[PDB]
DNA sequence: TAATGCTTGTGCCTTTATTAAAGAGGAAAGTTGCGGTGGATTAAAGCACCATCGTGCGGAGAATACGATAAGGCTCTTGCTTCATTTGAAGTTATTGACAGTTGAATCGAGCCGCTCAATTGGTCAATTATGGAGTCAATAAAGG
DNA sequence: CCTTTATTGACTCCATAATTGACCAATTGAGCGGCTCGATTCAACTGTCAATAACTTCAAATGAAGCAAGAGCCTTATCGTATTCTCCGCACGATGGTGCTTTAATCCACCGCAACTTTCCTCTTTAATAAAGGCACAAGCATTA
C-alpha cells in the first residue's frame, strides 16, 4: 500500500468542488486537497485506532469512528 | 459540431451535484487509502465495512464544507477560480 | 396500572427515561419530576423536527420522510441549524445555494 | 440481545403530527440518534449543574436550567413551557 | 514644523501595544454597557467587580483575535485597510 | 442606561486593532465592531445570568462568567 | 507512615488526587494505580509548562515568572498551543507578529 | 472554609526545575487553573471510556488511553512514559 | 428574435425490497412498605455593592491640510474548460477459509466500608527585597536634503 | 549618505507591596481488617473479514483546440492620517447605608432498596406496495446568426 493518495482522482475532487458550489478550479487545488484530506484522515483514524485499542479489540467498528468524529465536534448521525 | 461556452456545463454540474446525495469518491481507492493510513499506527488492523463507509461520508462532508469556505474566500478577492491560497486562508481562519 | 407517560399526558417512555437517568449514574439521587420534564422536552423536539421534515417532504410531492428531507428541514430553520451546526446527516446532501456572482 | 430505541414513540409522534405521511428506516435511525444525543447533552449539563452547587439530587429545576443553557432562544422557551406543563399535569394527577 | 509620513506612527503604535498587557477599553463605559445589556434579562441585578473585569478581558481578547483574522482577510485582497466586509467574511468562516 | 454602546470610543477600537496588527482602519469598522461586541456580550451575559439564576442568587460572580465563557470554548485562566 | 507520593517518587498529592477522583463520582470504583498515573501526568505537564515559562522569563532578564511569560511560553510551543488553542490567559497579551506586507 | 490548591506542589516542581527563579501569585493562580482544567479533561475522558465498555472501574489503562486521546503527539508520549514509570515504581514498592 | 441541439423533468409499466403487520416472552415498569438523609424554613450577622461627592487632569473630540492608497479601465496572454478516443481498473457476482469477537463459569485478586490516629497543610501574622515609578543618558530610527 | 528631531531601551535611586517564612490548628491521608464482587482466564462457537477469480464496461487519462479571466500597469480622487487646540468625564480617595450571602439548627418529606406482579416492547416471520429503473416524450435553456 504505497502512493494510494493518488487514488483520489481529479474528477472526484472536481465533483466534490462542484457539490460545494465552485465554478472554476485551479491546477494545484488537487494536491492541496489531497494533503488536507490526508491530514484529516490521519487525525480521525488515529483517534479511532486508539479507541479500538483500548477495548482490547483489533477490528475497527463504526462506533469507534463515530466516537472519534464526535471528539472533534463533527457528530455524525446514521451510524449509531 | 456543437460546443458549449466555458462555464455553462460547470453551472449545470453545480446544479446537478447539489441535488443528489450519493458519494462522489470511488469506494475502493478510499478503502485502500484508509488502510494504508491506518497501517502507520497499528499493523494487522481489520476494518469493518461500516467504519470505512462512515469515514468516507465524513471526509466528503468535510471537503464540501472546506470548498464552500474556499469559494467564499475566492469571491472575496474578486475572482471566480479557487486557488491554494484560498484553501490555506480558510483553514487558517477556521483554526486548522 | 397507569403508565407514567399516560399520567403526565405524554407519548414518550417516562419510565424508560428514568431508568436511563438512574443507570447512567449522572447523580446518586434523581427526582420524580426530572424524567417527566426530560420526556416532555424530548417529545417536543422530536415533534418539531418531524413537523419540519414532513413539510419538506410534502413540498417535494413525496409521501415518506427520507434523510434528504431531514437535512433540508434542519438547514432551512435557524434555531435547529444553530443546535445542529456541526451535525453531518448521512445521505443528507447539501442545501442548494449558488453565489450570485457565479450566475451569468 | 434486545436493543431498546425510540422507534415506536417517534412513530406515534409522527402520526400525531402528519396523519398521512410515512417514514423510512434510515429516518428512524437518524431521529433515534438525534434524540439520544439531545438526551446525553441535557443529562451531562444537569449533572454539571448539580455538581457546581453540591446538590446530590437532580430535580426539574436542573433539567429546566440545562434546557435554557443548551437549547437556543424560542426553541428553549417552547421546550420549557412544554416541560412545565407536563410536570404540573403529572403532579396534579 | 515636523510631520511624520502616514503609517509610521501606526507602525510604532503596533509595536508598542503588542508589548503591553494592560486593558484598552475604559473601565466605566464598559461597566455601564454590561449593566445595560444585563438589564434586558433580569432587572435589579448586582454585578461583582471581578465578573465585570473578566468580561472586559474576554471581550478584549475576542476583539483582538477577530481583528487578527480581519487583517488576514484584508491582506488576502491586496489591501492594507480593513473593511466591514473583511469582518463579515472572517465571522462567517469562523462559524459565527 | 441607553445608548451606552457609544462609550466604546474610536480610540479604544483603534487601540484594539493596533494590538491585533492592523495598519489601516476604515470608517464603518467602528460600527461593525460595536455590533459584534454587543452580540458577544449578549450571549455571554445571558449564559452568566442563567448560571446565577440556577443558584437562586441575585449577584453575578466571576465563577458564573468563567463557566459561561467555558461553555463556548473560550476558557479563561486567572479568575478561578 | 510513607506518603504515596514519596512511594511512587512524585511530588504531586497522590492521595489528594485519589480523593478528588473518588468524590467526583467519575466511576463506581477507582483502581489503586489510577491516581498515581494521573499525578505523574499532571506533574509532568506542570514541569514542562514551568520550564518553558522560566526560559521565557530568563530571555527577558527577569527573575520571576509572570502571566506574560506564561502566555509567551504557551504560544511559542506547538503541542502546548494545540492543547491550549482556545485558552485566553489573563494579562497575557499577544505575540509580536507584524505581517510582511505591512512593513515599509 | 479552607481552600484546596496545588500551590505548594507547583512551588516544589518549580524549585526542582529552576533553582533560582521565583514566581508570582498570579502565576500560581494560572498554573492552578491549568492543572485543574487538565485534571477535569482527563477525568471526564476516563469516565467516558469506562462507560463505553461497561467497566465500572477506571484503572491505569483508562488514564493512559485518556492521555493518548487528549494530549497531542510527543507531549502525550512523554506523559505516558512518565506515568508508566511512576506506576511501575509504585507497584514495585 | 429564432431554429436547433440537448439535457432535464414528466408520465407510465415493472418489481423488489423496504416498509406494514402479528405473536412469545421476557425484560422491565408500577405498587407497596420503610426510614433516614437531604431539602425547605427560619434567624442572624457581616461584608461587599451601591451611591454621593470633590477634583483635576490625561484622554477624548473636532478642524485642517494632505498625500497615499483604493478603485476603475485597458491590454494580453496563458491557464483552464470542453469534446472526441481509448483503455484500465472498479463494482458484482459466487466461494472459501480461518481468525476474531461473544457468551458462560470459576475463582482468586482487589477495592470499599469503618474506626483510629497522627501528621501534612492552610489561614494569619511579621518581614524584606525585586519590582514599579521618576528622571536622565545614549542608542535607535525616521524624514527632507 | 547626512543632519536634525522624535522615540525608546538602559541606567540609577527611591518607595512599596508582594512574595517568603514561622506558627499552630484542623482537616485528612496512611493503617488495618472483613467482605462481596469483578475482571481474568479458559473454552466453544459462530460471525464475518479477507482473499481469489472472472466478467463487463464506464469513468478516468490524454490530447486538441477555444477562449476569457487573472494580472500588470496607468490614472484619478477622496479619505484615513498626523498635528494642534479645547474641554470633559474618569479614575481615585472617603464615607455611609443596607441587603443579600453565608452559616447553623430543625423538621419534614421523599426517594433509594427490595420483593412482587403484570405489562408493554422487542426478534422472528409474513405480506404488500411505492420508489427506483427503464422507456418514450415534452420543454425550456443555450448558441450563433
Amino acid at each position: 500500500l504505497r502512493d494510494n493518495i493518488q487514488g483520489i482522482t481529479k474528477p472526484a475532487i472536481r465533483r466534490l468542488a462542484r457539490r460545494g458550489g465552485v465554478k472554476r478550479i485551479s491546477g494545484l487545488i488537487y494536491e492541496e486537497t489531497r494533503g488536507v484530506l490526508k491530514i484529516f484522515l490521519e487525525n480521525v483514524i488515529r483517534d479511532a485506532v486508539t479507541y479500538t485499542e483500548h477495548a482490547r479489540r483489533k477490528t475497527v467498528t463504526a462506533m469507534d469512528v463515530v466516537y472519534a468524529l464526535k471528539r472533534q465536534g463533527r457528530t455524525l448521525y446514521g451510524f449509531g | 459540431p456543437h460546443r458549449y461556452r466555458p462555464g455553462t456545463v460547470a453551472l449545470r454540474e453545480i446544479r446537478k451535484y447539489q441535488k443528489s446525495t450519493e458519494l462522489l469518491i470511488r469506494k475502493l481507492p478510499f478503502q485502500r487509502l484508509v488502510r494504508e493510513i491506518a497501517q502507520d499506527f497499528k499493523t494487522d488492523l481489520r476494518f469493518q465495512s461500516h467504519a470505512v463507509l462512515a469515514l468516507q461520508e465524513a471526509a466528503e462532508a468535510y471537503l464540501v464544507g472546506l470548498f464552500e469556505d474556499t469559494n467564499l474566500c475566492a469571491i472575496h478577492a474578486k475572482r471566480v477560480t479557487i486557488m491554494p491560497k484560498d484553501i490555506q486562508l480558510a483553514r487558517r481562519i477556521r483554526g486548522e | 396500572a397507569t403508565s407514567r407517560s399516560s399520567k403526565a399526558g405524554l407519548q414518550f417512555p417516562v419510565g424508560r427515561i428514568a431508568r436511563f437517568l438512574k443507570a447512567g449514574k449522572y447523580a446518586e439521587r434523581v427526582g420524580a419530576g426530572a424524567p417527566v420534564y426530560l420526556a416532555a422536552v424530548l417529545e417536543y423536539l422530536a415533534a418539531e423536527v418531524l413537523e419540519l421534515a414532513g413539510n419538506a417532504a410534502r413540498d417535494n410531492k413525496k409521501t415518506r420522510i427520507v434523510p434528504r428531507h431531514i437535512q433540508l428541514a434542519v438547514r432551512n430553520d435557524e434555531e435547529l441549524s444553530k443546535l445542529l451546526g456541526d451535525v453531518t446527516i448521512a445521505n443528507g446532501g447539501v442545501m442548494p445555494n449558488i453565489h450570485n456572482l457565479l450566475l451569468p | 440481545k434486545n436493543v431498546e430505541t425510540y422507534k415506536i414513540y417517534i412513530f406515534k409522534v409522527l402520526k400525531q403530527v402528519h396523519p398521512d405521511i410515512g417514514i423510512s428506516s434510515k429516518a428512524m435511525g437518524i431521529m433515534n440518534s438525534f434524540i439520544n444525543d439531545i438526551f446525553e447533552k441535557l443529562a451531562q449539563e444537569s449533572s454539571k449543574l448539580a455538581r457546581y452547587n453540591k446538590k446530590p439530587t437532580i430535580t426539574s429545576r436542573e433539567i429546566q436550567t440545562a434546557v435554557r443553557l443548551v437549547l437556543p432562544g424560542e426553541l428553549a422557551k417552547h421546550a420549557v413551557s412544554e416541560g412545565t406543563k407536563a410536570v404540573t399535569k403529572f403532579t396534579s394527577s
